[PDB]
């Protein structure tokens, strides 16, 4: 095993406080991803 | 056999800043409990069913990368053996879905409270449904490391914690036996929600990129014993003297009355003896340091004069005190840091004897900044006296790169940073094979300056220009034509000890050259690619009439920015390995 | 895993439970470490 | 060994920070006191060799009680105040030559520890009779009149005038200071604050002592209260300059005009912002080279057709005037260039004059190549050095972010410029006109904020070819700067 591998930072972030800290969400975002069956990583 | 392809949301969890755990310390009775309810309005979005989940991680999972996972999506909790989950049918650990029975066979539905439960001596973490039990439970667990509430979710939801503070109204009734963070919970710093493991954050005017997270006794010391056991009485008469609370006629314990009205030797012996146990003990667990006291000086004893006391001074109390002037009497402050060790060992001890026999203290290394400073300097002033007398003593760095696509081979080109902290951090250019796991400049991949210290890194450290402070946005000069590298601070080109300009000179060009960017450990900074001069801060010293071009001068995206991962992945052996040679019979 | 450890790296077993539990066929399931320890294995003063 | 031990002491200087706490400072003052003793030992073996590795020795919780040669350095010091006296007749041996030994002490600016009870006592006594004696009297000039003023350190470890000339009742019976002078500091510097308003003189002869009198209270006043008193080096910034204006002849002391520029060139608040007076001092700058511009003209004229020996014309003219002008030049680029550029970034108008001179320099230096002799000559008065690199500072961001970014007309006539084309021929032959918004970086790069950026762009199509076509003869100078390496 390597301690670290590179990766590739994605072009965009989720966008996200008070009375009981609440947290709210609202924009709705996707990305297509690959997947290795022998290695069962995405 | 094939590779396959799909369509998969992002997924991200949070946590406030609370910690527990067990171990052989302040405990601070480790029993805790966790409430919320959730009220969300997308019951299924446009591609699949968004998902919740609870459960806890033992501060070292940092699953959540945003992106691709071990499984398919970047899961919060329930995919690994670092976290739990429970979405209301299942519990998830490690990719497994484990489904159990309860009343109300359903998914997590709005305007549903949810409780935790948590044992710190058996393994055993449990939750609760809005009103019904779970025929579940986890067990069997190692606890290396501390405990924070996380709740995975997907996009379109809202929800609130509960805290019992100020805002926690708790509609489902406490465990019996759990607190909401009474006792002590960052008792250094106030309370909030954070992401785990984040390594982007967003900025007010560009986004911005932050660092990883972490008997025989010589007759001397015999006669001087009693030598400042005086003074301590003479202190803790002159502290009651300067209270000016004088001793009540009434006997109330609780009009803060004095029981010192008494002869320093007819007291209660346990109070006061007892008390100056700890005199001796602790005088003698600080000199127990390699240092033998002795009169070499002969500017101790002679020093002994008797301070000027006005007659308003004296009071009816009948206790005569004899403080030491300190007009001009200012030894040193460092070595009162000395007996700290001391006096934190001996608060952990009180704090052992207060907390084995619970409606408390913890750790005074780590109290608060505000009292442990303040407790230090009221023992501060007390043990001077001694001094007075005239007796003397003796996790790793991320690094962050463009893609190999805009290796450049040509031309003057030129991108600003900005250094928010003042840590440990790097700037310069870099081959397009620049292997990560190395320290920046330290082998030939790389010319790199680090404006923390005046040092240049190429196969090496060398002084080169002056540290750095608050602000300090630093670009970085470039021409293949004539193979120079030119480093800017400010709006001032960075002097060596020669007096050279940036001496680099005689550069092959190689494949090219990458901007590149490193960050140490907690520390805030972003880079700017020059996506528009705009956003340049000066882009008038080195740049504006010198034809030198902003790297992302014509670009209609931003760059992608590959950067460093953590996890350990798996690679097949290098035949070219220097050392580690297989072979197959 | 990494290092600075090398025993208690599996957690989280089953937990399997029945009306009275008296079914006598039960196991640590849920081990990511299928593993052994040969270090305890052999006893000898010699390298064989 | 004496050379040989002092390698190791010179070898190791950062032993400040890990040693050197009590043991260097108990054995290393002891040594001093060896030289004192051997000053008289006269000697085959060379003394002046002995103190200069001594020389540089000299730098190398509260309780500091091994300290004893504190005691015996008020005696070290008090050895040459009785020769000051005696100096005023000048007694064989008694002279200059014995004065060099007090030069290393008083330069001790980082190393402030101790006292040593020598507030102004030492400073007073050495004042007096570098002041009462500024006439030349027909006495023999001293060797170093500027290292001496240049010695007093604006304090000790804790100094401030007026305590014990006033005071004189607690200064020997019985802590108190800093507290007694506060309007009576500035009150000698008052008197001779006129003086650069009256020294009209032309030759430096009514100046007899100015280097001796002027440097020493200039770097005091900006050193105390440097972060509480803005406005005295307001006055310091006017004071000096006028004494400067003298130098505006070509040759009146060549050692007297080059020592006071090296001896305080720093500069605080001398910008054009706060101090508007250096605007105006830029037509006196201009005065500086525009009449020096002019002398080159003589040369010319005797350096046609070899009628007369060349050397004796143009040889004699520059080499009175090239020779201390040097000092003039780095006196303006020496700190007052890091303040003009934030004015001329803002504001295309901040030294337009400046920037449409200062080109007569390399105008001289471009025909008349024994330019180089002379300044050989001033280079170890004091390859590709500093010598041709005088206005690459100053041509840097002066002309090129002047106006019109793109035009595409100074390459065209680059080449042209390099053809001893004539200033009508370059003129006439020029006034077409080119320009194309081309979609390439002359598009977005350029006029999107070198036109935004001047404030009031000017409309004069050959007035901007003008400053193109002098921009552009200063280029072709350049190619004969990469010639020689």
């Amino acid at each position: 095993l390597m301690p670290v591998s590179w990766s590739r930072m994605p072009n965009h972030f989720l966008q996200v406080e008070r009375l009981g800290w609440a947290v709210q969400c609202q924009d709705p975002l996707t990305m297509m991803a690959l997947h290795i069956p022998e290695e069962n990583r995405c | 056999l094939l590779l396959q392809t799909n369509l998969i949301n992002y997924v991200t969890s949070i946590r406030p800043n609370i910690f527990v755990g067990r171990a052989e310390g302040s405990t601070q009775y480790g029993k805790w409990y966790f409430e919320v309810m959730v009220d969300e309005v997308v019951p299924f979005l446009t591609a699949q069913a968004t998902h919740l989940r609870v459960g806890w991680a033992l501060t070292e999972g940092y699953s959540p990368y945003p992106g691709g996972g071990e499984g398919w999506g970047g899961n919060g909790v329930g995919d690994d053996l670092y976290s739990y989950g429970f979405d209301g049918l299942h519990l998830w650990t490690g990719h497994v879905a484990r489904p159990v029975t309860s009343p109300g066979q359903h998914l997590l539905a709005p305007e549903d409270v949810v409780s935790c439960c948590l044992d710190l001596s058996v393994p055993s973490i449990s939750f609760r449904i809005n009103g019904c039990p779970v025929q579940g439970v986890f067990e069997a667990f190692n606890l290396d490391g501390l405990f924070f509430p996380v709740v995975s979710f997907s996009a379109g939801v809202k929800v609130r914690f509960l805290l019992g503070g100020r805002h926690g109204e708790f509609k489902f009734l406490p465990p019996p036996g759990y607190a909401p963070c009474h006792e002590a919970v960052l008792p250094r710093e106030r309370l909030r929600l954070e992401p785990i493991k984040e390594y982007r954050r967003e900025g007010p005017r560009g986004p911005h990129l932050v660092g990883p997270s972490r008997i025989v006794l010589p007759p001397h010391l015999e006669r001087i014993r009693e030598k400042l056991a005086e003074n301590i009485h003479e202190l803790w008469a002159l502290t009651r003297i300067e209270q000016g609370w004088t001793y009540g006629p009434v006997r109330d314990d609780n009009k803060r009355l004095h029981p010192c009205l008494v002869n320093f030797h007819s007291l209660p012996e346990p109070e006061r003896n007892y008390n100056l146990q700890m005199s001796g003990e602790t005088l003698k667990t600080l000199l127990a340091l390699g240092c033998h006291v002795g009169m070499a000086d002969e500017k101790a004893e002679d020093n002994l004069k008797k301070t000027k006391l006005p007659k308003t001074y004296m009071m009816s109390n009948g206790y005569k005190p004899a403080p030491l002037d300190l007009s001009h009497v200012r030894l040193t402050p460092a070595q009162t840091t000395l007996v700290d060790r001391l006096a934190e060992n001996g608060h952990n001890v009180w704090a052992r004897d207060r907390v084995a026999q619970w409606y408390r203290l913890v750790p005074y290394r780590l109290l608060d900044e505000a009292t442990k400073r303040s407790n230090r300097d009221s023992l501060c002033q007390a043990v001077r006296t001694l001094l007075g007398y005239g007796y003397n003593i003796e996790d790793r760095v991320r690094i962050f790169r463009a893609e190999k696509s805009y290796t450049v081979q040509s031309g003057r080109w030129y991108f600003e940073f900005e250094a928010v902290t003042t840590g440990e951090m790097r700037v310069g250019w870099a081959r397009p094979e620049l292997r990560p796991d190395v320290e920046l400049g330290a082998d030939e991949l790389a010319y790199v300056f680090n404006g923390h210290r005046g040092q240049r890194w190429h196969l090496g450290s060398e002084p080169f220009g002056r540290p750095w402070q608050s602000g300090d946005v630093v670009g970085c000069m470039i021409d293949l034509t004539e193979n120079t590298i030119i480093f800017t601070l400010n709006g001032e080109v960075l002097m060596s000890d020669s007096g050279s300009e940036t001496a680099f000179r005689e550069i092959e060009i190689g494949d090219g050259f990458l901007p590149v960017c490193s960050l140490g450990p907690g520390q805030v900074g972003h880079l700017n690619l020059g996506q528009d001069v705009s956003s340049l801060r000066f882009f008038a010293i080195c740049g504006l009439q010198e034809g030198f071009e902003p790297f992302a001068i014509n670009m209609q995206r931003p760059v992608t920015t590959w950067f460093s991962k953590s996890l350990p992945q798996f690679e097949p052996v290098p035949p070219e390995h220097p050392h580690y040679e297989v072979a197959r019979m | 895993p990494g290092q600075q450890g090398r025993i208690s790296h599996t957690d989280l077993v089953i937990g399997c439970l029945v009306d009275l539990a008296t079914g006598l066929m039960t196991f640590t399931a849920n081990g990511k470490e299928s593993n052994t320890f040969f270090q305890v294995e052999p006893n000898t003063k010699l390298f064989p | 060994p004496l050379i040989n031990q002092y390698f190791t002491n010179h070898c190791l200087y950062f032993l400040s920070t890990p040693a050197k706490v009590l043991g260097s400072g108990g054995h290393a003052s002891n040594k001093e006191k060896e030289m004192i003793t051997s000053l008289f030992c006269k000697l085959a073996a060379l003394v002046r060799h002995r103190v200069s590795l001594f020389g540089t020795d000299a730098p190398a919780v509260a309780l500091l009680p091994v300290l004893t040669t504190l005691f015996q350095h008020i005696a070290q010091h008090q050895f040459g105040d009785d020769v000051i006296l005696d100096d005023v007749q000048v007694c064989s041996i008694y002279s200059l030559g014995t004065t060099k030994n007090t030069y290393v002490e008083k330069l001790r600016p980082a190393l402030g520890e101790c006292l040593a009870r020598l507030a102004a006592a030492m400073p007073v006594a050495f004042l007096e009779p570098q002041l009462n004696e500024y006439n030349a009297c027909s006495v023999y000039t001293t060797k170093s009149p500027r290292e001496r003023a240049i010695l007093g350190l604006n304090s000790v470890e804790e100094m401030c005038p007026d305590i014990p000339v006033l005071d004189r009742l607690m200064a020997d019976i019985g802590a108190r200071y800093t507290e007694m002078p506060h309007v009576i500091e500035i009150t000698l510097p008052m008197l001779c604050s006129y003086l650069p308003r009256w020294w009209e003189r032309g030759p430096e002869a009514p100046p007899p002592a100015l280097p001796a009198g002027a440097p020493p209270p200039c770097t005091a006043v900006t050193s105390d209260h440097l972060n509480s008193l803005l406005g005295n080096i307001l006055r310091i910034i006017v004071n000096n300059l006028g004494i400067d204006e003298a130098t505006w002849m070509k040759r009146l002391a060549v050692f007297a005009q080059p020592i006071v520029s090296r001896a305080r060139p720093e500069l605080l608040h001398s910008h054009f912002i706060p101090t508007i007076g250096r605007l105006r001092k830029r037509a006196g700058k201009v005065v500086a080279e525009e009449e020096q511009l002019r002398l080159e003209a003589k040369a010319e004229a005797e350096e046609g057709e070899l009628l007369v020996r060349d050397e004796f014309s143009v040889l004699c003219r520059d080499l009175y005037a090239l020779y201390p002008l040097l000092i003039r030049y780095v006196d303006n680029n020496r700190a007052h260039w890091l303040t003009e550029p934030n004015a001329n970034a803002e504001e295309l108008f901040r030294m337009v004059g400046e920037i449409f001179i200062y080109w007569s320099k390399s105008h001289n230096f471009k025909r008349e190549e024994q330019n180089f002799v002379v300044q050989n000559e001033i280079n170890n008065m004091s390859v590709a050095t500093l010598k041709k690199m005088l206005p690459i500072g100053l041509n840097m961001c002066a002309p090129t972010d002047q106006d019109l970014i793109m035009l595409a007309k100074t390459r065209y006539a680059l080449k042209d410029t390099d053809e001893e084309v004539r200033e009508f021929l370059q003129n006439n032959l020029h006034l077409q006109g080119k320009v194309e918004g081309s979609p390439s970086l002359r598009w977005q790069m350029a006029l999107y904020r070198g036109l935004p950026g001047r404030e009031e762009d000017a409309d004069d199509p050959e007035k901007i070819v003008r400053r193109v076509q002098e921009v552009s003869a200063v280029l072709y100078h350049l190619e004969q700067t990469e010639h020689p390496y």
